[PDB]
RNA sequence: AGCGCCGUUCCGAAGGGACGGGCGAUGGCCUCCGUUGCCCUCGGCCGAUCGAAAGGGAGUCGGGUUCAGAUCCCCGAAUC
RNA sequence: CUGUUUAAUUAAAACAAAGCAUCGCGAAGGCCCGCGGCGGGUGUUGACGCGAUGUGAUUUCUGCCCAGUGCUCUGAAUGU
RNA sequence: GGCGAGCCCGAGGGGCUCUCGCUUCUGGCGCCAAGCGCCCGCCCGGCCGGGCGCGACCCGCUCCGGGGACAGUGCCAGGU
């Protein structure tokens, strides 16, 4: 063993992998933000209704802890329809407003009549 | 009363050095094997201007004899050096202007600059623009060397410390008057906030020991001893004499 | 033979770079490395008292090997064979209903309190004193006490080797008190050698001071000045 | 058997056999840190009469304060 | 005494990264590849981190749309 | 001379200014901050520099006094 | 170590007494070893891929220099 460098530093020791004897909370914390809690309210106002005909786009009110991917997955797992893109804004009352554009194969009027708006 | 202007320099609040635009500290190479048992060639790439310094900085690149890498250092540019001139450093380097070598190698009367107090502190003495030291009185036993400093003082130093041969470039900088307040403002703004220069008689009694009264008079003897407390040392500090000079120094 | 040229490199100043040397005496060692090294150098430089200069003046390795060969078969029992002897003697006495199956068990004593009690009561035939005890105050009273009580003591180097004959990390002291008939002559020869080495020279070691050895650079400097002084005289 | 000898050697702490060890230990402890752990007591008799017993749980710290 | 204070390289064992090679094990179509452990070798950080909605900072523009939006929405045409 | 100043009574003959000079300091240092550390500002600095002062461009001048108060130097030569 | 010098004895040689050296016209380049001597599994006296030493002298107890029983630190006492 010849130490050519004039600086002595730490040896690369064996860091032990964590293997605990017992779990710390007995159970995984369940997903509170699931598909029925992300997408809360469809918006049935005048401009949001006009977007259905003139935009091929549904309008929803979403909890603020969700993003575009979770809104897209929630729509595809609840309504079984394809999503082009989701534009999210924050409505100044405190909720998120999501504009979900659908596929050209689907009809926003038919999806709105099936969901009841 | 109120804290005087002389005590506020130690706070470091607004009296620091304007040090951002300065390119770096001008030091020599730290001492190693090649600078004590030989010499090594270095190439000066350019010379630049350090703000707050009238002396030019010299960017001399070296070669590392241990790992393959070109080391860039910052020397004080001596007078008459040019870009591309091979700067030589070490013990047995041949004496030319711009070559740094220990003072035991050079003969007496050699005009050098950027010398060292202790051997191995990368250059302390005689660093201002246009100043030099005079090397005299070598000693084989008890390795010491007398140097005449620019203040006229003769200091006995070691014989192993290094010094670049020549004078510092930029000599005669105090030949031109500043000639207006504007160039003084720009000069001191480049250096450091050292210019709130207000007369101590003109300022208040509660802020300076001299000022006040119906007339602008000092009132107290300005020669104030070295044993004075902080805030008392205004005007002449430990003045052994005053008035117009007679002779050169008359001090051994 | 076809091309196979030699490419020499010159390793001087101002040319091709230096090779990777050993660099042992120039690596920046950490705090505790420097502390133990200059601690050993500090014990080498400074004058030690004549009660702790007895250390490093110890027994040679041949007589220490003889002492270890004597002490190997007076080994105190560990936990495994201790429990084995307890359970085996209990089963033999429960089977045979015997009163006194064991006449005399020979076993050495360890520990500074036990050894000090045995030398104060003159039960110790021989004392083995370890060298590597870092508080020396735990040890410094034992040689004079063994001398004034007449029990021979031997200073030995390595407390780990003395702990491995008692199945422990540190042992610091070994008291030979009981000897067998096949070992009495060998212990008498060892006690004679140890009384020749230590107790007969106790008045010599107690007077001499240890240490006072300068560093080799300063020793070579004084030797160069002495050769210059001889050049001045001749 | 030994701790009375340890105590009586510690008492006259001006003598030449003790003051060398005291100077060496003061250098060794001054060149260490301010607050750290000693894995075993250096004064076993004084530690044991303050309450140290050689078992798992009792921890000796070495600590440095500034005089004046 | 102390909530704490000084300091930013000073008195620090202050890199958990990687090329190549060898050995061992696992997995996938054991053809051929991918991971994990060990060893050798390399590796100035001018020292964690923060600090600009005017500093540095890759790449979207034209038309139309509502009572309130616009380089964001629709159409068309591009780029990182 | 240009500039600055008493915001909410003064704009100046006041302050500042370049110039003239003086003193301390060769870094274990001068002038200072800090309750504290051989902690910090000057200092990424070294007498053409740093710090503290009087006067206030240019021309011509810098009279005489150490009695007093200061400042400084020296010899344990000598009182306290 | 002589491709070197030295002061003497002196026939080859001796080392009383000493110096280290292998970079000075050039705004070039210089790292991760060439060679040598050994040790292995392979082709019948052949070929592949590896390891050690010399190259790069040995030993030592402070990384190297400059101060050093002073400076400073803690307390007490007297000046200012
Ligand atoms: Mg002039
Ligand atoms: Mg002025
Ligand atoms: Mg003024
Ligand atoms: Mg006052
Ligand atoms: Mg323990
Ligand atoms: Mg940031
Ligand atoms: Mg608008
Ligand atoms: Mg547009
Ligand atoms: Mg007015
Ligand atoms: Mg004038
Ligand atoms: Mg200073
Ligand atoms: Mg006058
Ligand atoms: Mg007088
Ligand atoms: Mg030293
Ligand atoms: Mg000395």
């Amino acid at each position: 063993k010849i130490r050519t460098s004039p600086t002595f530093r730490r040896p690369k020791t064996l860091r032990l992998r964590r293997q605990p004897k017992y779990p710390r909370k007995s159970a995984p914390r369940r997903n509170k933000l699931d598909h029925y809690a992300i997408i809360k309210f469809p918006l049935t106002t005048e401009s949001a209704m006009k977007k259905i005909e003139d935009n091929n786009t549904l309008v929803f009110i979403v909890d603020v802890k969700a993003n575009k991917h979770q809104i897209k997955q929630a729509v595809k797992k609840l309504y079984d329809i394809d999503v082009a893109k989701v534009n999210t804004l924050i409505r100044p009352d405190g909720e998120k407003k999501a504009y979900v554009r659908l596929a050209p194969d689907y009809d926003a009027l038919d999806v709105a009549n099936k969901i009841g708006i | 009363g109120r804290v005087i202007r002389g005590q506020r320099k130690g706070a470091g609040s607004v009296f620091r050095a304007h040090v951002k635009h300065r390119k770096g500290a001008a030091r020599l190479r730290a001492v190693d094997f090649a600078e004590r048992h030989g010499y090594i060639k270095g190439i000066v790439k350019d010379i630049i201007h350090d703000p707050g310094r009238g002396a030019p900085l010299a960017k001399v690149v070296f070669r590392d004899p241990y790992r393959f890498k070109k080391r860039t250092e910052l020397f004080i540019a001596a007078e008459g050096i040019h870009t591309g001139q091979f700067v030589y450093c070490g013990k047995k380097a041949q004496l030319n202007i711009g070559n740094v070598l220990p003072v035991g190698t050079m003969p007496e009367g050699t005009i050098v600059c950027c010398l060292e107090e202790k051997p191995g502190d990368r250059g302390k003495l005689a660093r201002a623009s246009g100043n030099y030291a005079t090397v005299i009185s070598h000693n084989p036993e008890t390795k010491k060397t007398r140097v005449k400093l620019p203040s006229g003082s003769k200091k006995v130093i070691s014989s192993a410390n290094r010094a670049v041969v020549g004078v510092v470039a930029g000599g005669g900088r105090i030949d031109k008057p500043i000639l207006k307040a504007g160039r003084a403002y720009h000069k001191y703004k480049a250096k450091r906030n050292c210019w709130p220069r207000v007369r101590g008689v003109a300022m208040n009694p509660v802020e300076h020991p001299f000022g006040g009264g119906n007339h602008q008079h000092i009132g107290k003897p300005s020669t104030i001893r070295r044993d004075a407390p902080a805030g008392r040392k205004v005007g002449l500090i430990a003045a052994r004499r005053t008035g117009r000079l007679r002779g050169t120094k008359t001090v051994q | 033979n076809p091309l196979f040229e030699k490419r020499p490199k010159n390793f001087g100043i101002g040319q091709d770079i230096q090779p990777k040397r050993d660099l042992t005496r120039f690596v920046k060692w950490p705090r505790y490395i420097r502390l133990q090294r200059q601690r050993a150098i500090l014990y080498k430089r400074l004058k030690v008292p004549p009660a702790i200069n007895q250390f490093t003046q110890a027994l040679d390795r041949q007589t220490a090997t003889q002492l270890l060969k004597l002490a190997h078969k007076y080994r105190p029992e560990t936990k495994q064979e201790k429990k084995q002897r307890l359970l085996a003697r209990a089963e033999k006495k429960a089977a045979g209903k015997g009163d006194v199956p064991t006449k005399r068990p020979p076993v050495l004593r360890a520990g500074v309190n036990t050894v000090t009690t045995l030398v104060e009561n003159k039960k110790a035939q021989l004392v083995v004193i370890a060298h590597d005890v870092d508080p020396i105050e735990l040890v410094v009273f034992l040689p004079a006490l063994c001398r004034k009580m007449g029990v021979p003591y031997c200073i030995i180097k390595g407390k780990a080797r003395l702990g491995r004959l008692v199945h422990r990390k540190t042992c610091t002291t070994v008291a030979f008190t009981q000897v067998n008939s096949e070992d009495k002559g060998a212990l008498a020869k060892l006690v004679e050698a140890i009384r020749t080495n230590y107790n007969d020279r106790y008045d010599e070691i107690r007077r001499h001071w240890g240490g006072n050895v300068l560093g080799p650079k300063s020793v070579a400097r004084i030797a160069k000045l002495e050769k210059a002084k001889a050049k001045e005289l001749a | 058997g030994a701790y009375k000898y340890i105590q009586e050697l510690w008492r006259k702490k001006q003598s030449d056999v003790m003051r060398f060890l005291l100077r060496v230990r003061c250098w060794q402890y001054r060149q260490l840190s301010a607050l750290h752990r000693a894995p075993r007591p250096t004064r076993p008799d004084k530690a044991r009469r303050l309450g140290y017993k050689a078992k798992q749980g009792y921890v000796i710290y070495r600590i440095r304060v500034r005089r004046g």
